[PDB]
RNA sequence: GGUCCGGCCGGGAACUCAAAGGAGACUGCCAGUGAUAAACUGGAGGAAGGUGGGGAUGACGUCAAGUCAUCAUGGCCCUUACGACCAGGGCUACACACGUGCUACAAUGGCGCAUACAAAGAGAAGCGACCUCGCGAGAGCAAGCGGACCUCAUAAAGUGCGUCGUAGUCCGGAUUGGAGUCUGCAACUCGACUCCAUGAAGUCGGAAUCGCUAGUAAUCGUGGAUCAGAAUGCCACGGUG
RNA sequence: CGAAGAACCUUACCUGGUCUUGACAUCCACGGAAGUUUUCAGAGAUGAGAAUGUGCCUUCGGGAACCGUGAGACAGGUGC
């Protein structure tokens, strides 16, 4: 993903904290789970554009959502890259 | 890809990696990212002496500023005022504070990255080209090593083909696993493209 | 107060502790039939430890876990023949022309990248 | 390949004991079930064993060492012949191919339960008739029939 | 394939019932939201779901609110 | 009886024939079976005089037969009525499931030709 | 009753941390342990190889991370030394819960 | 020793187990052969002999082979934009064709009962026991655990019985319909899962072609990652074999 | 196969709404502590309010963060 992709990512994971600090237990448990009609709607559906379910995080480095692996903060390329340098503890070639 | 090019299956059996902290399994990444980012504007500010290579080292409280050069003319700068400053940066990206470390000399014909960088400023001032790796080499034999074998892409008098700048001397076995492979990269930044240096220095056996 | 033997096939690992007597045949307070699944195998592992004779020399106590059901009847193969050299040398060379005093050389080996299964390399036809 | 093949050991039948009718649990080793085998033997075993006579491991063994060839034919320019030219075979590889193609003739077979179809068909092996015999009577028609060297 | 069942009433059909209360039928209704699942008293109305291209009014029946108003325009074309 | 539908298959027991009695499947007879408080070791070869009555009973709970087989059919037409997806999918003979129509689909479309 | 993880990659390195701390830690307590090594929480991975195309080449790393736990078990007032004032290894868990 | 028979309790560190540190195997030794060269064939001892097994190990090179779309970058081109931001759609069309997989065509079996043994990984926007309710998926209640502890977990084929009898069926599950579940604001083209029904084609595949030399093939599950939420995919682990 | 699951967003593509030193950068100048919850209208994107909070330092201007605007050098490009 490029520049410009991560970018609106960074801006939607900022903007997921002004629909999910706070307004996250409200978004969630006081409006889900019980509680229901033509209410509960309009409520929870306050952008509709930003949620932790719009999240598509990516990498922190180099974006991309192919080839996450959201565990380690570590992409495709930015673990062989890096790894080799040594710029990873722990990791060499696989031999278990 | 020639080879695997190894060198990071090398720091798994000998030396520690060059960035040695400790985090909680989901707490890996956090720690990640704001190393690798740190370390990149850390490169730049530390672009100013011969980068021999920074390492850090993390107990999650503190991080350590661990450059190693073949300037540490540079690195002091005027007493202690300079690296003092370099760490102020380093505090922002990672929220931690930060210790300098010491840099230590060994010439820079030893080392691979000592002998990358240099030959690569010769190449973006445009000289020497087949003689500009080759200097080099005669330099890293003349005191030390147990052979050194740069490669360095292409791209002879900034031409359009790439046809490989190779010339080693001595040996560099390089599938040795009792091995003291130096090896490090830059990449030059030339009118015309980007030359891969590669640099690989056979410095004793252990 | 015991004498030890091993244990040790393709993934089940066997404490085998002998009581020196003849009458028994016990193995997890249970025996045979009552351990195992009825598997084939089960029946047939007593015929090499008979070789040297058994159940008339020594009371057989079992305390295997992990692994197999068929790994398992084969532990205790690794067991008994290790139980069966405490005693005398004339024993184990008779085991050992059994081959079960001998670790099993075959054990579960890794998948593969490009590999389907352990060594399966994919079907193809695009020639 | 450098050297020659090695032997594998294989464990005979518990409760009789012949190896050649374990190598019969081999041939009728398919989903890798050894355990849903060892029924089928004796299944068929019991049948062979009251409407024959000899032993009941000459209920099988006798029985099939006659309808097992002693000539297998493949081919090579060697001897200057384009023809399939007989092969004596070592006695150990005369049972497994009849002994596999009895099996493919108990599959051939809706005669109910792998029992009782491969039951039948080896009780007819003694009485040389039955499909499995006469792939022998093929092989050792050609071979001696267009005798092309040996 | 399934609603759940929290079907979305939809915000965006709700501002088209107050508009709606007081009037029957005056206009397609340029309505972007599908994924509604409207009250009787917007049933007999002429809703002018989006297709990602242009709209289309949609003459409701009440077996066209058992099921999101979107699946009744065709959003693509076969020939 | 014979019940709703002609014929009820014999010489098997009574939970499978029972499954073939349109609309009544592999649960839904065993489940007559445990509500007429009867076996399914007994073959329906069998036709208990208290099995007799459950037959058309619980059968009668249930959608089955022209009943059910209206219902559906009515509804394929309801959606086709209202532009539905659902609907025109079944006259040109997709499906709806989201299912392979760039490659299979060889029971909507009929096999390859 | 105290669990002080010890948590690094390879043990060329853990056993440097184990052994910086584990003198004085003999005097402490009456029913204190050795290093009790556990199983490995283990991971491993399998990236692309390559910027495109193929699957049936990836490169695989692995990585270790089996977990030590000397322990002071018994309390004592000499347990200061091996809990802080010894150990502040970057790639190790430190840890100065009881 | 206790037992309220469970490593549940203390106790014992023997044992497995983990997993750090060693021990070892080198054609070293025995016989024969050979040139009384290496080596070869057998042999012994031994867990193992003659690349031990399996990884990682990709030579110098070739294909202007792929990748300006991870990222980097020389030039060129775009600049109230092929930029930029959003809602919806399209990425999962289709009248077709081809490739790589999965599931069956059956009693070496299917379904029903009960029952036999695992290995390796995962985890505080998590896995989620228990108990309650639900035919069920699961929901409610919530313990426990950031973890050889607890939760995922009950391994499944297998086995002993019950049956069905070679029928397109008691096989097989496609399609669809209805009913429902869950993650979300919301599953319309383009979600998966369950529940009941409907019940498909198919009765082992021409021509041809490929895999696989052993713990493999075959078959049977199990776990992970990416995962809000969709694995017949990939990746890993064992069972039988 | 890239793609370690593509419902929306992802997402480059398309249709429409819409913007133009900018969505994302640095640098210079101005205003305003940053901010907070809401209203109306719009499909939303947004656009304009309505009330409320008055931080770090000051030399009292300025800055340090941060937000809008202005002006350009530039910026953006998964464009080839």
């Amino acid at each position: 993903a490029k520049q410009s992709m991560k970018a609106r990512e960074v801006k939607r994971v900022a903007l997921a904290d002004k629909y999910f600090a706070k307004r996250a237990e409200l978004k969630a448990i006081i409006s889900d789970v019980n509680a229901r009609w033509n209410a509960v709607l309009k409520l929870q559906t306050l952008p509709r554009d930003s949620s932790p379910s719009r999240q598509r995080n990516r990498c922190r480095q180099t974006g991309r959502p192919h080839g996450f692996l959201r565990k380690f903060g570590l992409s495709r390329i930015k673990v062989r890259e890096a790894a080799m340098r040594g710029e990873i503890p722990g990791l060499k070639k696989a031999s278990w | 890809g020639q080879k695997v090019h190894p060198n990071g299956i090398r720091l798994g059996i000998v030396k520690p990696w060059n960035s040695t902290w400790f985090a909680n399994t989901k707490e890996f990444a956090d720690n990640l990212d704001s190393d690798f980012k740190v370390r990149q504007y850390l490169t730049k500010e530390l672009a100013k002496a011969s980068v021999s290579r920074i390492v850090i080292e993390r107990p999650a409280k503190s991080i350590r500023v661990t450059i190693h050069t073949a300037r540490p003319g540079i690195v002091i700068g005027k007493k202690g005022e300079d690296v003092e400053k370099l760490r102020k940066v380093v505090a922002d990206i990672a929220g931690v504070p930060a210790q300098i470390n010491i840099a230590e000399v060994r010439k820079p014909e030893l080392d691979a990255k000592l002998v990358a960088d240099s030959i690569t400023s010769q190449l973006e001032r445009r000289v020497m080209f087949r003689r500009a790796m080759k200097r080099a080499v005669q330099n890293a034999m003349r005191l030390g090593a147990k052979g050194i074998k740069v490669e360095v892409s292409g791209r002879l008098g900034g031409a359009e083909i790439a046809r490989t700048e190779w010339y080693r001397e001595g040996r560099v076995p390089l599938h040795t696993l009792r091995a003291d492979i130096d090896y490090n990269t830059s990449e030059a930044h030339t009118t015309y493209g980007v030359i891969g240096v590669k640099v690989w220095i056979f410095k004793g056996e252990i | 107060n015991q004498y030890y033997g091993t244990g040790r096939r393709k993934s089940s690992a066997a404490r085998v502790f002998i009581k020196p007597g003849n009458g028994k045949i016990v193995i997890n307070q249970r025996s045979l039939e009552q351990y195992f699944g009825r598997e084939t195998a089960r029946m047939v592992v007593r015929q090499p430890l008979e070789l040297v004779d058994m159940v008339e020399k020594l009371d057989l106590y079992i305390t295997v876990k992990g692994g197999g059901i068929s790994g398992q009847a084969g532990a205790i193969r690794h067991g008994i023949t290790r139980a069966l050299m405490e005693y005398d040398e004339s024993l184990r060379s008779e085991l050992r022309k059994a081959g079960f005093v001998t670790r099993d050389a075959r054990q579960v080996e890794r998948k593969k990248v490009g590999l389907r299964k352990a060594r399966r390399r994919p079907q193809f036809s695009k020639r | 390949r450098r050297r020659v093949i090695g032997q594998r050991k294989i464990l005979p039948d518990p409760k009789f004991g012949s190896e050649l009718l374990a190598k019969f649990v081999n041939i009728l080793m398919v989903d890798g079930k050894k355990s849903t085998a060892e029924s089928i033997v004796y299944s068929a075993l019991e049948t062979l064993a009251q409407r024959s006579g000899k032993s009941e491991l000459e209920a099988f063994e006798v029985a099939l060492e006659n309808v097992r060839p002693t000539v297998e034919v493949k081919s090579r320019r060697v001897g200057g012949s384009t023809y399939q030219v007989p092969v004596e075979v070592r006695p150990v590889r005369r049972n497994a191919l009849a002994m596999r193609w009895i099996v493919e003739a108990a599959r051939k077979r809706g005669d109910k339960s792998m029992a009782l179809r491969l039951a039948n068909e080896l009780s007819d092996a003694a009485e040389n008739k039955g499909t499995a015999v006469k792939k022998r009577e093929d092989v050792h028609r050609m071979a001696e029939a267009n005798k092309a060297f040996a | 394939r399934s609603l759940k069942k929290g079907p979305f009433i939809d915000l965006h059909l709700l501002k088209k019932v107050e508009k709606a209360v007081e009037s029957g039928d005056k206009k397609p209704l340029r309505t972007w939201s599908r994924r509604s699942t409207i009250f009787p008293n917007m049933i007999g109305l002429t809703i002018a779901v989006h297709n990602g291209r242009q709209h289309v009014p949609v003459f409701v029946t009440d077996e066209m609110v058992g099921h999101k108003l979107g699946e009744f325009a065709p959003t693509r074309t076969y020939r | 009886a014979r019940i709703a539908g002609i014929n009820i298959p014999d010489h098997k027991h009574a939970v499978i024939a029972l499954t073939s009695i349109y609309g009544v499947g592999k649960t839904r007879s065993k489940a007559i079976l445990a509500a007429a408080g009867i076996a399914e070791d007994v073959k329906i070869s069998e036709l208990s005089e208290g099995q007799i009555d459950t037959l058309r009973d619980e059968v009668a709970k249930f959608v089955v037969e022209g009943d059910l087989r209206r219902e559906i059919s009515m509804s394929i037409k309801r959606l086709m009525d209202l532009g539905c997806y659902r609907g025109l999918r079944h006259r040109r003979g997709l499906p709806v499931r989201g299912q392979r129509t760039k490659t299979n689909a060889r029971t909507r479309k009929g096999p390859r030709k | 009753r105290i669990r002080i993880r010890l948590k690094a990659f390879d043990h060329r390195l853990i056993d440097q941390a184990t052994a910086e701390i584990v003198e004085t830690a003999k005097r402490t307590g009456a029913q204190v342990r050795g290093p009790i090594p556990l199983p490995t929480r283990k991971e491993r991975f399998t990236v692309l190889i390559s910027p495109h195309v193929n699957k049936d080449a990836r490169d695989q790393y692995e990585i270790r991370t089996h977990l030590r736990l000397v322990d002071i078990v018994e309390p004592t007032e000499k347990t200061v030394d091996a809990l802080m004032r010894l150990d502040l290894a970057a790639g190790v868990d430190v840890q100065i819960s009881l």
